[PDB]
């Protein structure tokens, strides 16, 4: 009920962001949505002498037909102090339910000389009107100091069921609440469930989103081992694919040798013609099909640096992806080619795949990675909300030369 | 008296740290200061300004324009100072509607509200940064002292302060009166309505009597202005839109700053008038900043205007939205990296035009292109009309499907199909996913001296067939890119190519059509040619043959 004093780092000044173009049936939405949330207290509308803006756009949850409010609060989040006034168990849990907590930011009253960095604008179509002036009261869905102010209360709401379970590992990432069990579907939907009165309980002391459970385990292998194929017949482009796929891969294993391979290749063969190896060259082969089954060598995560996450389309609906800090160090990699209904999309596609290594490495190191996207800016920025089902925003960048690379993860 | 509502003042504050103006009142005649004291007294009688005592320390000074051919005077507040030192604002009018967008009325009517302003109070707090002095006569008594009550003209507030007022009152009108519609801009507002003379009139009237609760004056039915509006470089009817008159300037010779008009005015010309090009014109305006330089127009940029006047020889108008219909977007291609596009809803009726330009850079392609201006349009549709229009473009489905499947990055536009108006874009080439069988085998490669600038590049093939050619002013580059050619030249229709080449192949996988390397472009035009091209990569200087080979015969 006593709200928690915030400021913006010295010598910052509050978001000034465009609010970018919104399609009617969003615009609708959203009016529907600020109309009862000012109803409620939740929003209050602002004059003219508030000069700040942050964009904001609607958006539907997974398996969800309800539209949710979305502010993009990342300038604000850059712009707002740290607030020092990650469970390693996660990752390593068998399995994963993700809670949508949002709405209990909604009863914490927000800092009154903080409120007007939070204004945001809903547009009209065409310019016709003004556009729609609030400002936030309370906690607002998105801001990163909203899990911050109210970390205190949710210990406090969680104190019970964690000391009655002290095996289910509980992360609050944003909006969401991580919890991760090593029990079965059934017991673990039904904990998932018992986690589900808590906040109903204190509740009353209604969400739209807070039913909702999304399901998720870990796999294999962290880092996606290389590997070489095995044949009984190789032909000069076989051998040439080979020696280009090692040459890379000697750029993160030191040990990898070409020499003897590469000396198949002297000469001035005809692609398609079968070469037999020689003994040099089968031995030099097994040395680095050896040397490949090892783990990388001086690999350490770092939370002082910035995770960075490279995307590569492979086609007929397959994607491949590595997370890392340092260039040769990945800490993490994978491949995906299940996407739902994007089937002839691309951009649905790539933006299903953002979420989804959005979500792997919250789960993995507690932080969102920045993203190198292999898509034109200007289609990218078109089309990404109309596929965004999360309650957070990475940061990307955008690749314009293809990659020689997208081979070797292939 | 009746009782009128007030209007609730906005606080205003100074940025931080700055404080307000302290800048020397202007030495004046002896008449314009009889001129500001008669104005100040009436303005301060009607409420606009007040007498203030000697403590404000603020000033701003306070001017006297002579109104051309009369003999009464005009008070200017020159507030420039007190501008860079007042908050920043929320300023809405920045969006203003396209004509597009705009739904057809039967009746639409202007109420002037210019009077209003001047019943909006300013923040009590803030009025005395605006303080300005009427110097004495002789400069032998104190100077008067005023500071204002009231939103001042040309401060930097007034504009949003005024417009947030405004719509306040509005909101209880317009929400009860669904039946008509007002769009406010600057000192108007604009009302229409689809009902019958006399209902119009009769909501008018209404208005002018909730205005009157503020105690807001209004101008009587016979209101100044009626359709057409002149708005914003616009002319609006209430059943169509166009742009006001575009007269190409007959000229011996053009300048620099002539053609910038003539760029411009054919722009705002392109939101309604179709076909319209400014490519080869603004091919003039490259670099220099000279505008006095006369410049010759090429036989080109020459064509390109006679082509403009034909279409703007009679007047074109754009139709109003209708929310019951689809929008249609249809896209051409009208070469040299210009595209044009017509928004309509019915056969032959635009809502609006427009064109797209090519990005700069070095290498490009049709498809790529479309794609840039299906986004541009999509934005703008979203815009002016909350949706994303129908597309009928100039590609197969067969091509955008080979297209998007196969390029390395993410791509998609929307809903759309093929009309079969030429030329049609088309992907001119695409390279072998395999090595073809019983074709030649060419190993390429090409190197140069930093120093002298000399180079050699050629090839060895699985046949025996060799080729280096000694080139002068080249680098290694060029030359790994001169090498994959002469492979390409030599060849028959069925060609793999084997290269070391990064930069070459980072060019290719682009898929370029056209280029600004004419280099680039032999390649591509030898691509188009063939029949099948496996294009193979392997690292330099690694032993291997055929390319060890050749790179042994070119770094010579
Ligand atoms: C007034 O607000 C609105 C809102 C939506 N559609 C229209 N239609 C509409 C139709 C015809 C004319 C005319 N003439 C017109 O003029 C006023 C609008 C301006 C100045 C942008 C407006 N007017």
């Amino acid at each position: 009920i006593e709200t928690v004093p915030v400021k913006l780092k010295p010598g910052m000044d509050g978001p000034k962001v465009k609010q970018w173009p919104l399609t009617e049936e969003k615009i609708k939405a959203l009016v529907e949505i600020c109309t009862e949330m000012e109803k409620e207290g939740k929003i209050s509308k602002i004059g003219p002498e508030n000069p700040y803006n942050t964009p904001v756009f609607a958006i539907k949850k997974k398996d969800s037909t309800k539209w949710r409010k979305l502010v993009d609060f990342r300038e604000l989040n850059k712009r707002t102090q740290d607030f020092w006034e990650h469970p390693a168990g996660l990752k390593k849990k068998k399995s994963v339910t993700v809670l949508d907590v949002g709405d209990a930011y909604f009863s914490v009253p927000l800092d009154e000389d903080f409120r007007k960095y939070t204004a945001f604008t809903i547009p009209s179509i065409n310019n016709e009107t003004p556009g729609i002036r609030y400002q936030y009261n309370v906690l607002p869905q998105g801001w990163k100091g909203s899990p911050a102010i109210f970390q205190s209360s949710m210990t406090k709401i969680l104190e019970p069921f964690k000391k009655q379970n002290p095996d289910i590992v509980i992360y609050q990432y944003m909006d969401d609440l991580y919890v991760g069990s090593d029990l079965e579907i059934g017991q673990h939907r039904t904990k998932i469930e018992e986690l589900r009165q808590h906040l109903l309980r204190w509740g009353l002391t209604e969400p739209p989103f807070l039913w909702m459970g999304y399901e998720l385990h870990p796999d294999k292998w962290t880092v996606q081992p290389i590997v070489l194929p095995e044949k009984d017949s190789w032909t000069v482009n076989d051998i040439q694919k080979l020696v280009g796929k090692l040459n890379w891969a000697s750029q993160i294993y030191p040990g990898i040798k070409v020499r003897q391979l590469s000396k198949l290749l002297r000469g001035t063969k005809a692609l398609t013609e079968v070469i037999p190896l020689t003994e040099e060259a089968e031995l030099e082969l097994a040395e680095n099909r050896e040397i490949l089954k090892e783990p990388v060598h001086g690999v350490y995560y770092d939370p002082s640096k910035d995770l960075i996450a490279e995307i590569q389309k492979q086609g007929q609906g397959q994607w491949t992806y590595q997370i890392y800090q340092e260039p040769f160090k990945n800490l993490k990699t994978g491949k995906y080619a299940r996407m739902r209904g994007a089937h002839t999309n691309d951009v649905k596609q790539l933006t299903e795949a953002v979420q989804k290594i959005t979500t792997e490495s919250i789960v993995i190191w507690g932080k969102t990675p920045k993203f190198k996207l292999p898509i034109q800016k200007e289609t990218w920025e078109t089309w990404w909300t109309e596929y965004w089902q999360a309650t957070w925003i990475p940061e990307w960048e955008f690749v314009n030369t293809p990659p020689l690379v997208k081979l070797w993860y292939q | 008296m009746v009782p009128i509502s007030p209007i609730e003042t906005v606080p205003v504050k100074l940025k931080p740290g700055m404080d307000g103006p302290k800048v020397k009142q202007w030495p004046l005649t002896e008449e314009k200061i009889k001129a500001l004291v008669e104005i100040c007294t009436e303005m301060e009688k009607e409420g606009k300004i007040s007498k203030i005592g000697p403590e404000n320390p603020y000033n701003t000074p306070v001017f006297a324009i002579k109104k051309k051919d009369s003999t009464k005077w005009r008070k200017l507040v020159d507030f420039r100072e007190l501008n860079k030192r007042t908050q920043d604002f929320w300023e809405v009018q920045l969006g203003i509607p396209h004509p597009a967008g705009l739904k057809k009325k039967k009746s639409v009517t202007v109420l002037d509200v210019g009077d209003a302003y001047f019943s909006v109070p300013l923040d009590e707090d803030f009025r005395k940064y605006t303080a300005f002095t009427i110097p004495s006569i002789n400069n032998e008594t104190p100077g008067i002292r005023y500071q204002y009550n009231v939103l001042p003209q040309g401060w930097k507030g007034s504009p949003a302060i005024f417009q947030s007022s405004m719509t306040k009152i509005l909101e209880p009108f317009a929400a009860q009166n669904p039946d008509i519609v007002i769009y406010q801009y600057m000192d108007d507002l604009y009302v229409g309505s689809d009902l019958e003379i006399g209902q119009h009139r009769t909501k008018i009237e209404e208005l002018r009597q909730h205005l009157l609760r503020w105690g807001l004056t209004t101008p009587d039915k016979k209101h100044q202005k009626e359709p057409p509006f002149l708005w914003m470089g616009y002319e609006l009817h209430p059943d169509k839109w166009t742009v006001q008159p575009i007269v190409l300037p007959e000229k011996d010779s053009w300048t620099v700053n002539d053609i910038q008009k003539l760029v411009g005015k054919l722009n705002w010309a392109s939101q309604i008038y179709p076909g319209i090009k400014v490519r080869q014109l603004s091919k003039l305006l490259r670099g220099t900043k000279a505008l006095t330089e006369v410049i010759p127009l090429t036989e080109e940029a020459e064509l390109e205007l006679a082509e403009n006047r034909e279409i703007l020889k009679e007047p074109v108008h754009g139709v109003y939205y209708d929310p019951s219909k689809d929008l249609i977007a249809e896209i051409q291609k009208q070469g040299q990296g210009q595209w044009t596009y017509q928004i309509y809803q019915e056969p032959f009726k635009n809502l609006k035009t427009g064109k797209y330009a090519r990005m700069r850079g070095a290498h490009t392609n049709d498809v790529k292109q479309l794609t840039e201006a299906v986004q541009k349009i999509t934005t703008e549709s979203i815009v002016i009309w909350g949706k994303t229009p129908k597309f009928k473009l100039p590609i197969q489905k067969e091509t955008w499907e080979t297209w998007w499947t196969e390029y390395w990055q993410a791509t998609w536009i929307p809903e759309w199909e093929f009309v079969n108006t030429p030329p049609l874009v088309k992907l001119w080439y695409q390279l072998e996913k395999e090595p073809i069988v019983g074709a030649e085998t060419f190993y390429v490669d090409g190197a140069a001296n930093r120093e002298t600038k000399l180079g050699k590049a050629g090839y060895v093939t699985n046949k025996g067939r060799q080729k280096v050619v000694p080139l002068t002013n080249t680098t290694n580059q060029k030359t790994e890119l001169q090498a994959i050619y002469l492979a390409l030249q030599d060849s028959g229709l069925e060609v793999n190519i084997v290269t070391d080449s990064q930069y070459a192949l980072g060019i290719i996988q682009a898929q370029p059509d056209k280029s600004e390397s004419e280099l680039v472009n032999q390649i591509i035009e030898q691509l188009i040619k063939k029949e099948k091209v496996y294009l193979a990569w392997v690292p330099a200087h690694k032993g291997i043959g055929g390319n060890e080979q050749v790179d042994k015969l070119v770094s010579a």
